[PDB]
RNA sequence: CAAUAGGAGCUUAC
């Protein structure tokens, strides 16, 4: 099954599901519902779809460090000012962003 | 001014190929070789030239 | 063993078929005749007054590009290895050139006949720019209006056209061989067949076309070469063929010096 | 069910032949424009000064902008006013256009390449290329040294160049004889 | 303005020599030769007619950069014989067949008027 | 400035470690900046007015820095995808095409100076393929002579046999070529080629070197054997005409049928999909297909002598869809994802009638370009050609943007002497690099 | 006067700089000597789809022959088998190829080359118009960085995307000495205490 | 400007001839007969010829200011 | 002093793919089963179909810088009419009796078939390959 | 003068005279002041109405 | 032994 629309954890339940291998393409509800290392994996595999759509080979290590850097905290740390200024390093790093 | 900044020392002009130079090779014009300059230490092996 | 056979000849081209030579002797001749064989052309241009439309180094592009008579330029110093100072008698030619436009209507054309030899190594028969026959105008050069005048001084020198094309004796020299392609030097591109889509050389009917039971031969090398030398008239297709030679002869003679005294 | 008249300043318009389209007489569905009207132009009069104007004037040519432009079926050759009874591997295949029974067309191009601007028109065959190097080309013909104009030696400009030997082209656009490409190369 | 001077082709300078010879040491009985200020005219002529002596066993030249006007030779011979006294004799050969074609030509034009 | 001075030298804009790179200096007349054809590619260069800018190192330590992490024989393999980023190209490659053919055959004197060409060569002359009647050298022998000595590689393109009738796939044994074609597989940038391997074993100086030995090799060989292209090489022969308007009436009979079928309303919709989005989708499919079929008949025309279809093969320049859209068909244009619109009102150009759904009117381009485009054709491929004039125009930015944005946020992320990959404040992004 | 760099075009969006120049006896020729002023890549044909440049050479061979001038104008019902029906008429290869010789050796070349005139552009970016270098010179009263322009005797910029370069290949010393040693570079003094620059020193 | 005095591509002298096509012209001789009876056989000798534009007849036009 | 004399009677030849080469099929006349496929140049040896060919594989001619051989010596490539060189680059002792070697000559391919006691002395670096007729 | 900023710039240029064509084409161009603040590439489209 | 700044406009290569 594909559906539109977003709500993982009622689909979840319902009888008849494969109840250990929903998936969503919303990392943020992943996120809220099945923890930190699962938003690390739904992560990955939306990178790598994006990337390798047109058959572009990007190795592994390159998106996992992005998506570590974006998940490191326990929330999805988003790469905008938003995300990158609300950080504990020096203030010359984040003035000069 | 301080993430980046005009720098001497550089040159700039229109690239051609040559496929007789190595890969590693750039071919430098005259001009540009004689402005640019390379600041290099007197010592007891390269005083003569 | 090699041999010539010449199949039209006038002042300007001659065209032969050259012959029981190697593929390298041809083009070396070729080459020769076209860049290293050489002439006398205006090298350095004096302005008095030039009042003319035309810029000052348009014209003296113009005038350098004037094709003079060459015959005795062997005789002449390159002004390189001359003792002189500024231009002597013996390693340049002086030209004059006076022009001048009177009156309030029409244009005055100034032509190459107009230039007049002044001095020079005499009596040698060099200097004088080529007409065709007596009654050439020769080259335009620039046009002139009312009170419009143009006074140059013009010096002509010995060079070669590796330095600058003004120095070159020949305008085309046409050059083939094999035109039957019984060597296989070419591989004909084509639609539906290489024999009817390619035209036939000028001299195909010199040579016997390969018969349809012919198998490919591997010993024949390239044997009779067909080329037309044209000339500017600076020099004849005679003298042009004969001091090509003689050029290269005189390169081969030096590279042998170089060795025997290389010992 | 509405009626638009404008006469504001500043539309873009174009002429374009018109197509007597009045189902009335034999002379319905060709051009109105005749040979007598290019003798007239050729000879500079009427026969009892004769220019584009009279044209005008005449109602053989007219202009429309791009809102009235909605409202027309223009033929983009004079032959595509009559269907063709060909089978050549070369010419290229002018459109079927089998779909519509009968064509009531309504105006035609006086010539399709008049749709390109001054710059493009020095391109020869610009339809057998793709569009951005018509494009880059468009952009690099104004970068060209010629002869700007030919009082260059009574001006004074900042920077001027001038081609020593300019040519005319050996392959040429019939619109370079009213962009005077071939008098200025 | 970086444009080298279009007589530094044939003008020979007093510091630089016409010709130069060193030995390929990887190989027996053969030399390199750098022939300066000097073009395919020259080369491409040497080279077909050495190629053609049944005592060259190797023979080639090159233009290493178009913008510079020298070529290199590589040539080896046998045993017996030295590179370069057959280059000398390859240059008398074809010094021998241009000046016998020239009498030729001028028999062949004077024959013609 | 000096001959093999290390210079950085750069073309902007800089995306990758690769866009600048230290190279040793040649000072040369004629004020262009030359470089070695095979660095084109990482820099993303080329020769139509590009300019490169050339930075100094004034000090020891920048030398030793330059010449150690930066030089262009160190940047040959790239860690975004581990394949070579340098290859053989543009003119190198369409040579070794044409010359490690089966048939391929060069003469005593050709193959002297081919040899004496070869910077590392060692003074060997291999043993001709062919000794009687005529000493004759393969394009393969001076090829593999080019090749360093202890490599290996073999490739199978679709199954091919040992025997390899089509001169397909890849041996090398000990830097000798037995058989296959060398083209775009086996010396370009792809992952596991000839480049790959002789820059794992051998190391950067041998590998960069390779460059330089084919490149001269290839490129006097294409100098005496000579390669152009003409009007001709463009031109399908009457037979292939015939079979490719036949396939184009065919798709406008069943693009014809499809409309027929819409209007009529019997057509089947798909899932998550409009029914008009239906009727658009099938046409596009059709349409598509009509060209990628003609485009097919076109290239089965071509003789192995046409010019395109030797670069195509090399894979050195162009492509199958180039070909079809020169000889056969230049095909649907797309402007925003969608054919051309109606921006008259119910039409594309006011030449055609109203709610005319037909591959003509929504910018379907049945000549070639050799054929020439008619007006209306013109008119599209403008549109299509402006969109993807103003895509590249508009989205660097954002690309950019993107870009400084990913750099900001993983600028200060470094593997630590003890594996670990930390920030600047010290915390762990990933106990070990790469997991690995 | 032309040289290597100056830049070139055809009317077919076919841009490019001279790389090289031969002489007339280097250059290759066909049988009857004619030698080209101009030798272009095969490779910028088929990517591009410039067939527009290929037809005018074959038009502009053809009206050279017959003493004319080829009419291109767009959407006209010429075609390029007239053209070469003409050029064969006039005793030419149909195609536009020609059997054309190696300058440097004579030899006939294996490949036939599409050769004739085409019309090209002197374009307004030439090499001597755009070459800088730059060793020490003026810089700006505030900032007391290189100033900027090629006229000016100016400086490049080491923009940030080139030391995201510099930083990606792990080179610090030449990132520092790129941003302190070629540019800006001064010295002050702090207060050991407060840690400002309000330190008044009088070296001599 | 004014016509060239040698060919571009192969360097034959075509500056002595502009007036010799000119008068051939008057007479009704299309382009390629004229260009055929002055000798220029070769088709870049003859696009010399059959391309210049003689731009010198405008610029003499302007007083001259001496 | 060679390493496999046969007479072969050629079955088929596809010129086909190429100009200057063509591939042949060749069963010996006297020990069938041994197959015999080569790739050859046409210019310098034509072949044509039912011809019937003496084939001999050697490993020297003689009875490492390549030159042009003399008129004065001579060779075992004195007798024949098409001599090539080559490298052996497989080997395959497969099954029961069927034995193939594959040999490179500058990129024109050769295999053989036959008994195992047929192409024992086939198992070399380098070979020769010498033809008649 | 002293409103130049909220004032459209650009709508007099120096004349182009570098060639004749491009004399003729800059006499001949046009402007739309939509301004680069916006990535609508909506209107920067070429459209049928523009035929 | 010392060659302003700020703006706008048009362009070059991606
Ligand atoms: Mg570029
Ligand atoms: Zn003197
Ligand atoms: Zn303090
Ligand atoms: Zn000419």
């Amino acid at each position: 099954l594909e559906t539109d629309g977003i709500n993982l954890a009622e689909v979840m339940a319902v009888p008849g599901v494969d109840s250990s291998r929903t998936y969503s393409n919303s990392f943020v509800e992943i996120l809220s519902v099945l923890g930190i290392e699962a938003t690390r994996s739904s992560l990955y595999k939306e990178i790598l779809n994006v990337i390798a759509f047109d058959g572009s080979y990007v190795n592994y290590r390159h998106m996992a460090l992005l998506v570590d850097v974006m998940t490191s905290r326990g929330y999805l740390m988003a790469i905008t000012r938003h995300g990158i200024n609300r950080a504990d390093t020096g203030a010359l790093m984040r003035c000069s962003f | 001014n301080l993430m980046g900044k005009r720098v001497d020392f550089s040159a700039r002009t229109v690239i051609s190929g040559d496929p007789n130079l190595e890969l590693d090779q750039v071919g430098v014009p005259i001009s540009i070789a004689k402005t640019l300059s390379y600041p290099e230490t007197v010592t007891q092996y390269n005083i003569h030239r | 063993e090699p041999k010539v056979n010449i199949i039209n000849a006038q002042d300007d081209e001659v065209e032969l078929m050259l012959s029981d030579v190697n593929l390298s002797l041809a083009n070396s001749l070729r080459r020769t005749m076209l860049a290293e064989v050489p002439t006398l052309a205006i090298d350095l241009v004096e302005i008095k007054m030039n009042t003319s439309v035309l810029a000052d180094e348009f014209i003296s592009h113009r005038l350098g590009l004037i094709p003079l008579v060459s015959e005795d330029v062997e005789e002449m110093k390159y002004s390189r290895d001359c003792t002189c100072e500024d231009y002597c008698d013996e390693c340049s030619v002086v030209l004059e050139l006076s022009a001048r436009h009177e009156g309030e209507e029409g244009t005055t054309d100034v032509y190459s006949s107009s230039l007049i030899k002044v001095s020079g190594p005499g009596n040698l028969n060099v200097g004088e720019p080529v007409r065709r026959d007596d009654y050439d105008q020769g080259i335009l050069l620039c046009k002139l209006r009312n009170h419009q005048e143009l006074n140059i001084r013009c010096i002509a020198k010995k060079g070669i056209a590796k330095e600058h094309a003004k120095w070159s004796p020949c305008s085309a020299i046409a050059f083939e061989y094999d035109p039957h392609n019984k060597l296989k030097h070419t591989d004909f591109w084509f639609e539906v067949d290489a024999k009817k889509e390619w035209p036939d050389s000028k001299y195909a009917t010199w040579e016997e076309p390969p018969k349809p039971g012919e198998v490919f031969d591997y010993k024949a090398k390239p044997n009779r070469f067909y080329m037309t030398v044209e000339t500017t008239g600076s020099l004849k297709a005679n003298q042009v063929f004969s001091r090509g030679i003689k050029t290269l002869q005189e390169k081969l003679a030096n590279v042998l010096f170089e060795l025997e005294n290389s010992r | 069910r509405e009626f638009k008249i404008f006469t504001d300043v500043g539309r873009v318009y174009r002429p374009l032949f018109i197509v007597e389209d009045d189902e009335s007489k034999d002379n319905k569905g060709e051009l109105r424009i005749t040979k007598e009207h290019i003798r007239k132009i050729q000879q500079g009069y009427d026969d009892d000064v004769y220019g584009w104007s009279s044209l005008v004037t005449s109602g053989v040519i007219e202009y429309v902008d791009g809102e009235e432009e909605e409202t027309i079926m223009i033929a983009m050759t004079p032959e595509d006013l009559q269907t063709r009874s060909l089978n050549d591997t070369a010419k290229r295949i002018k459109p079927e256009m089998s779909t519509s029974s009968h064509h009531t067309f309504t105006h035609c191009e006086i010539h399709p390449s008049m749709i390109l601007g001054v710059a493009a028109s020095i391109i020869p065959f610009p339809d057998h290329n793709q569009s951005p190097r018509n494009t880059y080309q468009s952009a690099m013909g104004k970068q060209a040294m010629g002869v700007f104009l030919t009082n260059y030696n009574v001006r004074m400009d900042t920077m001027a160049n001038i081609l020593y030997y300019p040519q005319k082209p050996l392959a040429k656009t019939q619109a370079m004889e009213y962009l005077k490409f071939r008098e200025l190369p | 303005m970086n444009a080298p001077d279009r007589f530094e082709l044939f003008i020979l300078p007093d510091d630089v020599p016409k010709l130069k010879i060193t030995p390929d040491s990887r190989v027996p009985n053969c030399i390199i030769i750098k022939f300066e200020r000097e073009d395919h005219t020259l080369a491409n002529l040497l080279r077909e007619e050495l190629a053609l002596y049944p005592d060259v066993t190797f023979v080639a030249y090159k233009v290493e950069h178009p913008l510079f006007a020298n070529f290199v030779m590589r040539l080896q011979t046998e045993e017996g014989t030295r590179p370069k006294q057959a280059l000398e004799r390859a240059c008398a050969s074809i010094i021998n067949k241009l000046k016998t074609l020239d009498h030729k030509f001028n028999e062949e034009w004077n024959i013609k008027n | 400035l000096m001959d093999d001075d290390p210079v950085l030298f750069n073309r902007q804009p800089s995306l990758h470690k690769m866009s600048m790179m230290a190279h040793r200096v040649k000072v040369m007349p004629y004020s262009t900046f030359r470089l070695n054809l095979s660095v084109t590619s990482p820099y993303n260069a080329d020769f139509d007015g590009d300019e490169m800018n050339l930075h100094v190192p004034q000090s020891e330590e920048t030398r030793a820095e330059l010449s150690q992490l930066c030089a262009v024989p160190l940047q040959i393999v790239s860690p975004q995808s581990n394949k070579p980023v340098m290859g053989i190209v543009q003119d190198t490659l369409c040579g070794v095409r044409k010359m490690t053919l089966r048939d391929t055959f060069i003469e005593y004197e050709q193959v002297m100076n081919m040899l004496f060409w070869v910077p590392s060569w060692d003074g060997v002359v291999p043993q001709p393929a062919i000794l009687k009647p005529k000493p004759l050298w393969t394009g393969k022998q001076l090829l593999s002579i080019a090749i360093p000595s202890g490599i290996h590689l073999q490739r199978t393109d679709g199954g091919n046999s040992l025997l390899s009738p089509k001169d397909n796939g890849m041996l090398i044994v000990d830097g000798k070529v037995m058989f296959g074609v060398v083209d775009k597989k086996t010396v370009g940038s792809g992952g596991g080629g000839l480049i790959h391997t002789v820059m794992r074993e051998k190391g950067p100086k041998i590998c960069a070197e390779l460059f330089g030995n084919i490149q001269k090799v290839v490129n006097y060989w294409l100098l005496h054997n000579g390669f152009s292209i003409g009007i001709g090489d463009a031109i399908a022969d009457a037979s292939t005409m015939k079979e490719i308007t036949h396939a184009i009436s065919s798709a406008k009979e069943q693009v014809q049928e499809i409309i027929y079928k819409a209007q009529h309303n019997e057509l089947e919709l798909k899932p998550g999909m409009t029914l008009r989005e239906s009727f658009e989708g099938e046409v596009s499919r059709t349409l598509n297909d009509a060209r990628d079929s003609a485009g097919r008949s076109a290239e089965m025309n071509l003789k192995d002598l046409n010019n395109v279809k030797q670069m195509v093969s090399a894979g050195s320049k162009g492509s199958f869809i180039n070909i079809a859209q020169m000889s056969a068909c230049v095909g649907q244009q797309m402007v925003e994802g969608k054919r051309i619109a109606f921006g008259f009102a119910d039409r594309s150009l006011p030449h055609f009638t109203k709610d005319d759904f037909s591959p003509e009117s929504k910018g379907f381009v049945e000549n070639s370009y050799l054929r020439g485009l008619t007006p209306q054709e013109f008119f599209f491929h403008a549109m299509a050609g402006r969109e993807g004039l103003i895509d590249t125009a508009v989205k660097t930015a954002e690309t950019g943007y993107i870009q400084r944005r990913l750099v900001k946020a993983l600028e200060d992320i470094m593997v630590h002497y003890d594996g670990t990959t930390r920030n600047s404040l010290g915390d762990i992004i990933q106990f070990l690099y790469g997991e690995d | 006067v032309p040289q290597i760099g100056d830049k070139f075009a055809s009317r077919h969006g076919q841009k490019g700089t001279i790389g090289v120049t031969y002489r007339h006896e280097d250059m290759p020729f066909s049988a009857e000597g004619i030698v080209p002023d101009l030798i272009i890549n095969p490779h910028a044909i088929p990517s591009r789809m410039t067939v527009a440049h290929l037809i005018e050479c074959l038009l502009s061979k053809v009206g050279s022959i017959r003493g004319y001038e080829g009419d291109a104008t767009p959407f006209t019902d010429l075609t390029v088998d007239a053209v070469s029906n003409l050029l064969r008429d006039n005793g030419y290869q149909s195609r536009g190829f020609e059997v054309m010789y190696n300058g440097h050796t004579g030899k006939k070349l294996m490949a036939q080359v599409f050769f004739g005139p085409t019309y090209y552009q002197r374009l307004r970016h030439m090499v001597d118009d755009k070459i800088h270098a730059r060793a020490r010179g003026p810089v700006q009263v505030l900032t007391r960085q290189p100033v900027e322009g090629r006229s000016r005797d100016g400086g490049l910029r080491f923009g940030e995307m080139e030391r995201d370069c510099m930083i990606a290949h792990g080179a610090a010393g030449f990132l520092k000495e790129r941003l302190m040693e070629a540019s800006d570079a001064f010295r002050v003094h702090v207060c050991g205490i407060c840690g400002l620059m309000s330190v008044i020193a009088n070296l001599k | 400007m004014i016509i060239p005095v040698r060919c571009f591509s192969c360097g034959k002298v075509v500056g002595d001839k502009w007036d010799a096509y000119l008068r051939l012209l008057e007479e009704g001789k299309q382009e390629g007969d004229a260009l055929d009876e002055l000798k220029l056989k070769r088709y870049c000798c003859r696009r010399m010829v059959l391309t210049h534009v003689d731009l010198i007849e405008k610029f003499l036009r302007y007083n001259p200011l001496e | 002093s060679a390493l496999f004399d046969d007479i072969f009677t050629v079955q088929t030849v596809d010129n086909g793919r190429y100009n200057k080469v063509s591939r042949i099929i060749g069963i010996s006349t006297t020990n069938s089963a041994i197959k015999l496929t080569l790739d050859i140049n046409n210019e310098m040896f034509p072949v044509s179909q039912d011809d019937s060919l003496t084939v001999t594989l050697a490993n020297s001619l003689s009875l490492k810088s390549w030159r042009p051989p003399k008129p004065t010596d001579k060779s075992l490539a004195d007798d024949y009419d098409y001599v090539m060189f080559g490298t052996v680059y497989k080997f395959e002792e497969g099954d029961e009796d069927k034995i193939k070697v594959y040999v490179s000559f500058g990129g024109l391919l050769m295999c053989l078939e036959g008994g195992y006691k047929s192409l024992a002395s086939l198992k070399q670096d380098n070979l020769y390959i010498l033809i008649r007729r | 003068q002293k409103k130049a900023m909220s004032s459209r710039a650009g709508v007099s240029q120096v004349l182009n005279r570098y060639t004749y064509s491009s004399t003729l084409s800059h006499l001949r161009r046009t402007n739309t002041p939509i301004g680069r603040d916006g990535k609508l590439a909506k209107p920067r489209q070429l459209h049928n109405t523009h035929w």
